[PDB]
C-alpha cells in the first residue's frame, strides 16, 4: 500500500511524515475512486485476460503446449492459466494499493527460484504477463491502461 | 558425430522437449551466414599444402632442434610423420569448421592426442607452436579480399580461431 | 546423428580427403531446402497438442476394442491413455527433428533403431501407430513444400514400420 | 545451471550423474563444446535494444605491431601465451562506410 | 561436531584410556566404509537439485499445502520451503560422511522444533518431505548408502518429531 | 582398568564439557591482495550476505 | 637397466640421444590393465570359485517352516506353567474388579458424545492416583515412611 | 508483510 | 586376440587416422596372419580364451569391451539419473496407504463371504 | 508389564522389591521364551482372526451392517475391520508384557467416552472381541489358548 | 567348465585320490533329484519371455526413470538392449540350473560384467532390481503344481535362489 | 514409566506395526538379563544400610560439610541427607531392575535440582556421594550388574549436574 511506503520511510528516519510526502497521501486518498473504477474493470473481466492471454501466450510460444513441455497435459495446462489469473489478481491488488508492495510480497519475492525449482521457463512466464497486459490494455481508456499497463510493467520487470 | 543443428536437436532430445521459436530463428541466422562459411573452407582447402609446408619451414626455422640427429623431427620417417600430423590437424580443423560444432574435432583428434604425444616423447609444445603457425597462415589466408564480394566476417574468424586455439589448446 | 553436413564429413572422413566441391555442393542444397523445412518445424510445433490428441482419436475410433480390452497393453487404464500420447508425441517429435535436421538421422537413431524388439516383447502393434501417423498426415494442414517436407517424414516413419 | 539450462542461455558444464566433471577432452575438467553458439549475440546481453545496425565494413589486415611485440625464447618451444599476445599485437582493422 | 574418529578419541581421551583394540575396531569400520561414503557424497552433491524435485513432487505434490491458506502459499512460502529441504539433504551428506550425527545436532535440530512451532510449519509435512527425500537418495546410490543416509534422514526425522 | 564404572551418560558429560567447540570450527574470511582468486572473492561477498541478513 | 618399457622394442629406444629442451619422460606402463595379467581360479590346487549344487543342503518343507518359528524348551514352558500358578489369584482379582468398577453407575454430566463422558474415565487407574502419596518427613505420616537407621540402636 | 500465515484462516 | 601393448593401439589408430577405415580393415584383413587362422571363409573367434582345466579363462570380447567408453562416457548429454520429474503417477499417496488407514481392511470387506 | 507394576507398588510403599515379588519377575522372565511363541502364532495368522471374527460379528450382529447401523458402507465395515485389528494387536502386545498394562494404557482407558462419542455400540464391540477370542482359541493349544484367550477376557471385561 | 560331476572330479583329481564311497553315494542323491531338475528347467524355459517382460514392466512401474527422457534405458534401441540383456542372465541362470555348478554362469556372464556396467555409466542396482524381479517371477513359476506329480522342491528352489542371488551380487 | 518391554511396545505401537523380529531380539535382550537384575536388585535390598554408611564414611564425614556452618551440622541436616542417599540408591535399584531410566525421568530427577539450589544443597558433594554408592554397590553386585547400576548411578549425576 501506498501508506505503509511512508511509515516505515519516516519511522526508519525517527521522524514524523514529512510535508512532501503528506501531499502525497492526500493525492492518494483523493485518486482513489478512479483507481477502484480501475480494478472493478479488471475484476469483472478476469476471464477474457486469462482465455485471450493464454491463448496469445501459446500462440507466440508453443514451446511449452509441446508435449515435453512444462505445461504439455491437461491438467498442466490448466495450471499455467491459473498462474496467469494469479497474476492478473495480484496486478488488481497493486492497483488498489497504489504501490507493488502487495505484488512483490505476494507474487515476486523468490519467485526465479520457485520456477527453477519447478523446471518452468520463466520468460515463458514473463511473455504470458506482457499478453495478458495487451489485452488488459484492450479493456480500458488510455491513461487507463497506461496506469494498470505499468504495474504489469512492473511484473515483467520483476520476472526478467 | 555433431554439427551444430544435431546438437541442438541432441540437447533438445535429452530433454525431450520440442525446439523453441528462439532456436529455430538461432538456426536460420546460421544458415544464413552459412554461404560465408563455405568460403572460408573453401579457401583452407585450397591452400592447405602451403599452409602446412610454410608452417613446418617457419616451425623448423625458429626451433632448429627437430631437424638435428637426436631430435624428433630426425629421419625421413619421422619428418614425414611429422608433416603428416600437421595434415590431420589442418583436416580436421576444416571439418569442425564447416560442421559449426567443435565435437567431430574433439572425438577424432583431440581426445586422447595428449596421452599419445607424450607416449612417444613428442614435445607437445613444439606442436602447439606448429598449430599456432597454421592458425596464423589460415587467418592471415581466410581475410583476403580477393575473388570474393566484399562484407563483415568477424565473427567467422573469431570461431575459426577458437577451433585452432581448441587445437593448441589440446596438445598443450 | 546423421545429417547431409555429418554424411559429407564421414565421406570423407572415411576417404582421409578434404572437403571439395561435391560435399561443399551438398551442404548448399542443404542451406536451400533448410527453410521450408524450419517452416514446416514451425508449425508442427505450434499446434502439436492437437495433432496427438487429434491422433489418438483416430486410433481409438479404427480400433475401439483397445479401450474395452482389459489389459496391461491396451488404452483401458487412465495410464494407458497417458502411455498413448506419449508413443504419438514421440513419433511427432522425432518427425519435427527430422524437418529441423533436414536428414533421417534422430528417427533412425532414436527410434527406428530396434523398434522391432520392442513392438514384440511388449505385444505393441505397428498398425495402431500407423492409423496415428495417418491422421497427423491428414491433420498438420501445412501448405506448400512444408507439406511435402513433412509429409515425407511421416511417409517414411510410416514405411519404416510396416 | 538450471536457469541457462530452461532459458537456453549457454549451456553450463556441471558434474556427471557419477560425480566426476563433464569433460569433452579427458585432459582438462569442464570443458565444454565450442563452436558457431557462442559467436551468434543474444538479445538478453544487451542492455540496448534500439542499436541494430552496425555502419562500417571491417576488413582485417597484417600490422608490424612495432613495440607491444613480446619477448619470445630462443630454440625452444615458446609458450602458448606469448605466441597470442605474438598474433594479438598484429590485426589490423579498416572500416568502410 | 566430531565424525567417527574424533568420538573415538573423546572417549579413549576422556577415560585417559589410550587406543585400545575396540577403538582400533571402531577406526577399522569407519575406513573400510570411507570410500564408499565418498562416492555417495559425491553423488549427491551432482543431484542435489533432482533430489529436491523429485521429492517435493513427490511428498508436497497434490496436496492442501499448495492452496490458499496452506503454509506453502506464496512464492515466498515455497522458496523458503524447497530452501528448508536443501537444509535437510546438505546436513544429512556431512552427517553421512562424518559418519556421527552430532553435526545435526548442533546445527539443524538444535531450536528447529520451536521455530516451527513458532512459524506454524506443519512438522508432518516436513517429515514426510524428509522421507521422500530418503527414498529419492536412497534410489540414488543404492543399497548401501541408502542405509546410511536412511539412518541420517531418520535422525532428522525423529528430531522433529 | 579400574575405571570400570564410566559409562556412556558420564562420557556424553566429559566430552560435551567446556566452552563449545565451535571457537575451534569457526571460518574466518580474509580478503588478502596476496592470494586473490575471482570465485574465492565472490565465496567472500556470498559470506557477508550470510552474515548480515543471517 | 632391464628389459624395456611395455611397448618399446629393446633394440631402438625412441629417446635415443634426445635434447634436455625436448626431452618428454615417459609414463610409467605396466601390463594391469591386460587380460593375461588378471589372476585364474587356481584348479591345480583344490580350489574353485564356482559354489553351486554342493553347497546347497537338502530341507524338508516342515524344517524351514520350524526353523522359520521361535525354539522352545521344557525350562521354559515348565516355568510358564511356574508363572501362570502364581498370577492365577491376582488375575481373577482383576476381573472381578473390572466388572465391579464398570458395573456400579456414577452418573453425572456427559461431556463428549452422549449419555458418557462421566466424572471418571472408563477403564482409567486407581493406582496411578493412589499410589503416588505426598508424604511430609518429620510430619504426620501420611503414608508408611520407613527410616533406615530409625530402629534404635 | 501483505501475505501472512494466521492459523486462524 | 588382446592387443600387445600401447604401442600397437598408437600405430594403427595413425593408419586409421589417414587412410581411413577402409584401408585399416584392409590391413588386418589382407595381413599374414588373418590369412594364417581363418583363411578364406571363417568366422572370426576368440584365440585361446580358455588355456585348459581352469574354470576362468579370460573375459569374453564383446562382453570385455564395449562402446561409449569411460573417457567418452563424461561427454554432455549422457544419460542422466534423474531428470523429468513425471507426474503420470497421480495422488500418489492413494497408492501406497500409511500404517492407520482402513482401506487395507476395505480390500479385506470386498474379501468378506 | 510386570516390570513396571512390581516397580509400582513398591515405589509407593517406598521399599525394595518384596522376596516374593522377585520370585516373580524370574518365573516371569523365564517363561519369556513359551510367550513370544505365542506372540508369534497370533502375529502371523492376524488375518483369519480379523476376517473370520469379522464375519462371525457380522453374522451373530446383523445390525452394525444394515442400512441405519454405524458399519454400513464398504468404508465403515473397513473401520470396524480395522479396529478389531487394533485390538488384536494390542492383546499381542499384553502377552509379550505379561500384564495388561499395555492393553490398558493404549485401548482400554476412556474407551468407553470415544465410542458414545462417535455413536457406536460398544457391545458390539465387544461381540467382536469375543469372535476373535474364539477363533484365536481355535489357533492354539490348551493352557496357550487359556492365557492369551483371558487377556482377550480382560478386553471384554473392559468393554463391558 | 564343470558341472557338479565335473567339480567333483576335477577336486578329487587335485588331491589325487580315488572317489570315495561318500562322494559316490552323494552322486546317487543328486542324479535321483535330477528328474525333479529338469522339471524346473522345463518350467523356466517355458515362460521365459513372461518373466523377462513382466519383470520388465514391473521394473518401469517401480522405477520410472529409466524410460522418461535422458535415462539409461531410453530410446528403442536402449530399451531393445536392457531388454535383451535380462533374457541373456535368465539363460545363463537356467544353464547353472542345468549343470548344477555355478562355473557357466561365473565364466560367460558374472565375471567381468561389473566392469562393463561401470563402463557404460549403467546403474548396477537398476540391474540388481531387474534380477530380483526375475528371481520372484522364477521361483513363484518353479513352485506351480500344474502338470506335475507332488513333490518336495525347497532344496532345488534354494538352489536356484542361490543361483539368481549370485547374478544380482555380482551386478552389486 | 516404561520398562524395556514397554519401550519396545512403544517403538512398534507408534510404528503402528506388530512385533518383528528386531524387537524380539530386543526382548530376547531383556529376558537374557532379566536373573542377573533380579539377583543383584537382591543383593542391593539386602545390603543398603552397608552402602549408605560406607558411602557417607568415604565422601563426606569429617569435613567441612559436618562440621559447623556446613550443610550437613545439624542432626536434622545430617538425617535429612542419609534420606537422601536412601532415595537415590532405591530408585536407581528401579531403574536398573526396570532396564530403562524413564522413572529417573519421572521421580527423581524433576526438580531437583531446583530444589538444592534453593535450600542450598552443595551440588559438588552429593554427586561425590552418589558416585561413593556406585563404587560400593558395583563392588557388592559384583562386574556386570556393577556397569548396569553403574549406568543408573551416573544417570542420577548426569542429571545434577
Ligand atoms: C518341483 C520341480 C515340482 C515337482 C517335480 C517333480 N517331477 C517328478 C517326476 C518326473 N518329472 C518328469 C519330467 C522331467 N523329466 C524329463 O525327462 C523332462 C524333460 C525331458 C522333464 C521336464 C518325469 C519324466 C518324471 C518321472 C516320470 C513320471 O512322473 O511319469 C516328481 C516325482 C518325484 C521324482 O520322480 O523324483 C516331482 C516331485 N513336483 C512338485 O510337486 C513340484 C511342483
Ligand atoms: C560451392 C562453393 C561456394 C563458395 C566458395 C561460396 C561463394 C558465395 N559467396 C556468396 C556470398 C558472399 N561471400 C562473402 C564472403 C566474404 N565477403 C567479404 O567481404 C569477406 C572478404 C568474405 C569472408 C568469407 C560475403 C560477405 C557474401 C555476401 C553475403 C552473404 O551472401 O551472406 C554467395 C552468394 C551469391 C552471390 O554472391 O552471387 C556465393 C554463392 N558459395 C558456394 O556455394
Ligand atoms: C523413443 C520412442 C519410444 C516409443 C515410440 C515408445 C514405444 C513403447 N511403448 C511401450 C509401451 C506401451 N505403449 C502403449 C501404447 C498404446 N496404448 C494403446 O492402447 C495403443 C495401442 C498404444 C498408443 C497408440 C502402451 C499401453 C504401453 C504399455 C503396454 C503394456 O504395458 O501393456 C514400450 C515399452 C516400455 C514402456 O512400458 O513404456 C515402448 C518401448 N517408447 C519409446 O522409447
Ligand atoms: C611500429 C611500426 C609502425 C609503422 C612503420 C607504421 C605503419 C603504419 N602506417 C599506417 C598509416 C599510414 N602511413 C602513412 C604514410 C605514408 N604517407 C604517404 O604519403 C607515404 C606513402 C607514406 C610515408 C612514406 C599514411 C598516410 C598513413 C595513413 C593512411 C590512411 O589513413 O590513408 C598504419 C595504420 C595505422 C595508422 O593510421 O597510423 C600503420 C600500421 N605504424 C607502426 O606502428
Ligand atoms: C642441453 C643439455 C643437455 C644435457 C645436460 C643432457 C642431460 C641428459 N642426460 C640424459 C641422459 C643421460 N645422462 C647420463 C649421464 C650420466 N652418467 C653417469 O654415470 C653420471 C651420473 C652422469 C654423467 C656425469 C646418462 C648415463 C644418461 C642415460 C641414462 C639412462 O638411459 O639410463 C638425458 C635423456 C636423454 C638421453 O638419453 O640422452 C638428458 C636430457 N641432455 C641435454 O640435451
Ligand atoms: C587421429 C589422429 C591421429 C593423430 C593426431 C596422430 C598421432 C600420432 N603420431 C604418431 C607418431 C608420430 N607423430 C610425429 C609427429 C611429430 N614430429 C615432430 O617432430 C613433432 C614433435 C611432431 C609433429 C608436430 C612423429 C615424428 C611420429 C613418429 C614418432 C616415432 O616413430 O618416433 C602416432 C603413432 C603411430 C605412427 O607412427 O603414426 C600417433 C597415434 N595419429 C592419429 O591417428
Ligand atoms: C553375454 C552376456 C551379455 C550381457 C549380459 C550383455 C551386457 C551388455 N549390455 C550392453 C549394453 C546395454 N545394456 C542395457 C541394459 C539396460 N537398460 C537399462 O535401462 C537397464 C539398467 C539395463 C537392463 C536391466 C542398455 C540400455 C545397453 C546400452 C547402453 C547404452 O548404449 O547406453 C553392452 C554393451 C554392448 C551393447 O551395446 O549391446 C553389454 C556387453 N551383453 C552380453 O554380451
Ligand atoms: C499468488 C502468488 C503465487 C504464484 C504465482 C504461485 C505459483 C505456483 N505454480 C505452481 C506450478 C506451475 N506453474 C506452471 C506455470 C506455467 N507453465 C508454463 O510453461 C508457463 C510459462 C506458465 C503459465 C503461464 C506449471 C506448468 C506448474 C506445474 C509444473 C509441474 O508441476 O511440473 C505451483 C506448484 C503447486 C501448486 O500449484 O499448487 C505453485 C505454488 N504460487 C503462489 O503463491
Ligand atoms: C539447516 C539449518 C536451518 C533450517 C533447517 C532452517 C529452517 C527455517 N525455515 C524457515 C521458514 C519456513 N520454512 C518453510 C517450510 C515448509 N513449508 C512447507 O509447506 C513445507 C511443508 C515445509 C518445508 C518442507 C516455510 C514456508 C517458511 C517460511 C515462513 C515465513 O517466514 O513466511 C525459517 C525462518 C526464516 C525464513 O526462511 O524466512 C527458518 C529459520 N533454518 C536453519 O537455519
Ligand atoms: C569477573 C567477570 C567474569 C568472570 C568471573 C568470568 C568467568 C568465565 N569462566 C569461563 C570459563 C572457565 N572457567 C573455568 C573455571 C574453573 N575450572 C576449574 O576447575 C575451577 C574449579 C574453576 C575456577 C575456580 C574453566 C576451566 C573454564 C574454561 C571452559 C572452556 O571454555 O574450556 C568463561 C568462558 C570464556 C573462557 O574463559 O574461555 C567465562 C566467560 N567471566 C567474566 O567476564
Ligand atoms: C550440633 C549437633 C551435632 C552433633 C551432636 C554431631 C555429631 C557427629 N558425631 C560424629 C562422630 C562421632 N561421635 C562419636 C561420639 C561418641 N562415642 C562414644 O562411644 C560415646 C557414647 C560418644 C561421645 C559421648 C564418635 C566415636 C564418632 C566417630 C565415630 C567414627 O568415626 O568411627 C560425626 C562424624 C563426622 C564429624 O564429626 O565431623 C558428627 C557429624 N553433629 C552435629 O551437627
Amino acid at each position: 500500500s501506498i501508506v505503509t511506503k511512508s511509515i516505515v520511510n519516516a519511522d526508519a528516519e525517527a521522524r514524523y511524515l514529512s510535508p512532501g510526502e503528506l501531499e502525497r497521501i492526500k493525492s492518494f486518498v483523493l485518486s482513489g475512486q478512479r483507481r477502484l473504477r480501475i480494478a472493478q474493470t479488471l475484476t469483472e473481466n478476469r476471464e477474457m485476460i486469462v482465455k485471450k492471454g493464454g491463448q496469445q501466450l501459446f500462440q507466440k510460444r508453443t514451446d511449452v503446449v509441446s508435449p515435453g513441455g512444462n505445461a504439455y497435459g491437461e491438467e498442466m495446462t490448466a495450471t499455467c492459466l491459473r498462474d496467469l489469473d494469479y497474476y492478473l489478481r495480484l496486478v488488481t491488488y497493486g492497483i488498489v494499493a497504489g504501490d507493488v508492495t502487495p505484488i512483490e510480497e505476494i507474487g515476486l519475492v523468490g519467485v526465479k527460484e520457485m520456477y527453477n525449482s519447478l523446471g518452468t521457463p520463466i520468460s515463458g512466464v514473463s511473455e504470458g504477463v506482457r499478453c495478458m497486459k495487451d489485452v488488459a490494455c484492450s479493456l480500458l481508456s488510455g491513461e487507463d491502461s497506461a496506469e494498470a499497463g505499468f504495474y504489469f510493467d512492473y511484473t515483467l520487470g520483476a520476472m526478467q | 558425430m555433431l554439427d551444430a543443428f544435431a546438437k541442438v536437436v541432441a540437447q533438445a532430445d535429452a530433454r525431450g522437449e520440442f525446439l523453441s521459436n528462439k532456436q529455430l530463428n538461432s538456426l536460420e541466422t546460421m544458415i544464413g551466414e552459412g554461404n560465408k562459411r563455405l568460403d572460408i573452407v573453401n579457401k583452407i582447402n585450397s591452400n592447405a599444402s602451403t599452409i602446412v609446408t610454410n608452417s613446418a619451414r617457419a616451425l623448423f626455422a625458429e626451433q632448429p632442434q627437430l631437424i638435428q640427429p637426436g631430435g624428433n623431427a630426425y629421419t625421413s620417417r619421422r619428418m614425414a610423420a611429422c608433416l603428416r600430423d600437421m595434415e590431420i590437424v589442418l583436416r580436421y580443423v576444416s571439418y569442425a569448421m564447416t560442421a559449426g560444432d567443435s565435437s567431430v574435432l574433439d572425438d577424432r583428434c583431440l581426445n586422447g592426442l595428449r596421452e599419445t604425444y607424450q607416449a612417444l616423447g613428442t614435445p607437445g609444445t613444439s606442436v602447439a607452436v606448429a598449430i599456432q603457425k597454421m592458425k596464423e597462415a589460415s587467418i592471415a589466408l581466410a581475410n583476403d579480399l580477393n575473388g570474393v564480394p566484399l562484407g563483415d566476417c568477424s565473427s567467422l574468424n573469431s570461431e575459426l580461431a577458437v577451433y585452432f586455439d581448441r587445437a593448441a589448446a589440446a596438445v598443450v | 546423428m546423421k545429417t547431409p553436413i555429418t554424411e559429407a564429413i564421414a565421406s570423407a572422413d572415411s576417404q582421409g580427403r578434404f572437403l571439395s566441391n561435391a560435399e561443399l555442393q551438398s551442404i548448399t542444397g542443404r542451406y536451400q531446402r533448410a527453410s521450408a523445412s524450419l517452416e514446416a518445424a514451425k508449425q508442427l510445433t505450434g499446434n502439436a497438442s492437437r495433432l496427438i490428441t487429434g491422433a489418438a482419436q483416430a486410433v481409438y475410433t479404427k480400433f475401439p476394442f483397445v479401450t474395452q480390452m482389459p489389459g496391461p497393453t491396451y488404452a483401458s487404464n487412465a495410464i494407458g491413455k497417458a502411455k498413448c500420447a506419449r508413443d504419438i508425441g514421440y513419433y511427432l517429435r522425432m518427425t519435427t527433428y527430422c524437418l529441423v535436421v533436414g536428414a533421417t538421422g534422430p528417427m533412425d537413431e532414436y527410434l527406428v533403431a530396434g523398434l522391432e524388439e520392442i513392438n514384440r516383447s511388449f505385444e505393441l502393434s505397428p498398425s495402431w501407430y500407423i492409423a496415428a501417423l495417418e491422421n497427423i498426415k491428414n491433420d498438420h494442414g501445412l501448405s506448400g513444400q512444408a507439406a511435402n517436407e513433412a509429409n515425407t517424414y511421416l511417409d517414411y516413419a510410416i514405411n519404416v514400420l510396416s | 545451471a538450471r536457469y541457462a539450462r530452461f532459458q537456453k542461455i549457454a549451456e553450463p558444464a556441471v558434474l556427471s550423474p557419477t560425480g566426476t566433471p563433464m569433460t569433452e577432452i579427458p585432459g582438462t575438467p569442464y570443458l565444454g563444446s565450442v563452436g558457431a553458439m557462442d559467436f551468434i549475440a543474444q538479445e538478453e546481453e544487451s542492455v540496448a535494444f534500439w542499436k541494430s545496425g552496425p555502419s562500417t565494413t571491417p576488413v582485417n589486415y597484417k600490422r608490424p605491431s612495432g613495440a607491444q611485440t613480446p619477448n619470445l625464447p630462443y630454440n625452444t618451444a615458446a609458450p602458448v601465451a606469448a605466441i597470442n599476445e605474438a598474433q594479438e599485437a598484429q590485426k589490423g582493422q579498416m572500416q568502410l562506410s | 561436531m566430531q565424525d567417527a574418529i574424533t568420538a573415538v578419541i573423546n572417549t579413549a581421551d576422556v577415560q585417559g584410556k589410550y587406543l585400545d583394540d575396540n577403538s582400533l575396531d571402531k577406526l577399522r569400520g569407519y575406513f573400510e566404509t570411507g570410500e564408499l561414503r565418498v562416492r555417495a557424497a559425491a553423488t549427491i552433491a551432482a543431484n542435489a537439485a533432482t533430489i529436491i524435485k523429485e521429492s517435493v513432487a513427490k511428498a508436497l505434490l497434490y496436496s492442501d499445502i499448495t492452496r490458499p491458506g496452506g503454509n506453502m502459499y506464496t512464492t515466498r512460502r515455497y522458496a523458503a520451503c524447497i530452501r528448508d529441504l536443501d537444509y535437510y539433504l546438505r546436513y544429512a551428506t556431512y552427517g553421512m560422511l562424518a559418519g556421527d550425527p552430532s553435526i545435526l545436532d548442533e546445527r539443524v535440530l538444535n531450536g528447529l522444533k520451536e521455530t516451527y512451532n513458532s512459524l506454524g510449519v506443519p512438522i508432518g509435512a516436513t517429515v514426510q518431505a524428509i522421507q521422500a527425500m530418503k527414498e529419492v537418495t536412497a534410489s540414488l546410490v543404492g543399497t548401501n548408502a541408502g542405509q546410511e543416509m536412511a539412518v541420517y534422514f531418520d535422525y532428522i526425522c525423529s528430531g522433529l518429531s | 582398568k579400574d575405571n570400570r564404572n564410566l559409562s556412556i551418560f558420564n562420557l556424553k558429560q566429559r566430552v560435551s564439557q567446556g566452552v563449545t567447540s565451535r571457537r575451534d570450527q569457526l571460518k574466518i574470511f580474509e580478503f588478502c591482495k596476496e592470494k586473490n582468486q575471482p570465485a574465492d572473492t565472490y565465496q567472500i561477498l556470498r559470506a557477508i550476505y550470510r552474515q548480515v541478513f543471517e | 637397466a632391464d628389459l624395456p618399457p611395455p611397448g618399446i622394442p629393446s633394440g631402438q629406444d625412441p629417446l635415443d640421444n634426445a635434447p634436455l629442451r625436448h626431452y618428454v619422460p615417459r609414463p610409467v606402463e605396466t601390463y594391469e590393465d591386460r587380460g593375461f595379467a588378471t589372476i585364474l581360479p587356481r584348479t591345480w590346487e583344490g580350489e574353485t570359485n564356482t559354489i553351486g549344487a554342493g553347497d546347497i543342503e537338502p530341507v524338508t518343507k516342515e524344517e524351514v517352516e520350524e526353523s522359520r518359528k521361535v525354539p522352545v524348551d521344557a525350562a521354559s514352558t515348565g516355568a510358564f506353567v511356574e508363572y501362570a500358578r502364581m498370577m492365577k489369584e491376582e488375575r481373577a482379582q482383576a476381573l472381578a474388579d473390572q466388572a465391579r468398577r464398570n458395573s456400579a453407575p456414577t452418573s453425572g454430566r456427559p461431556t463428549c458424545g452422549e449419555t458418557e463422558g462421566t466424572e471418571f474415565v472408563s477403564n482409567a487407574r486407581p493406582i496411578l492416583v493412589d499410589g503416588v502419596k505426598v508424604v511430609e518427613y518429620w510430619g504426620v505420616p501420611n503414608g508408611p515412611v520407613p527410616r533406615l537407621f530409625g530402629g534404635p540402636g | 508483510g501483505y501475505g501472512a500465515y494466521s492459523y486462524i484462516t | 586376440r588382446e592387443i600387445y601393448n600401447h604401442r600397437e593401439k598408437l600405430a594403427f589408430a595413425v593408419i586409421i587416422g589417414s587412410q581411413g577405415l577402409e584401408a585399416f580393415i584392409d590391413l588386418l584383413i589382407n595381413s599374414e596372419e588373418y590369412e594364417d587362422n581363418f583363411g578364406d571363409n571363417m568366422i572370426p573367434y576368440q584365440r585361446r580364451r580358455i588355456i585348459a582345466q581352469r574354470s576362468k579363462g579370460e573375459i569374453p570380447f564383446n562382453l570385455k569391451t564395449p562402446r561409449l567408453g569411460k573417457d567418452f562416457l563424461y561427454k554432455q548429454g549422457m544419460p542422466q539419473l534423474l531428470w523429468a520429474g513425471p507426474v503420470h503417477r497421480f495422488r500418489p499417496q492413494e497408492q501406497s496407504p500409511k500404517a492407520g488407514d482402513p482401506a487395507l481392511f476395505l480390500s479385506m470387506v470386498q474379501d468378506l463371504d
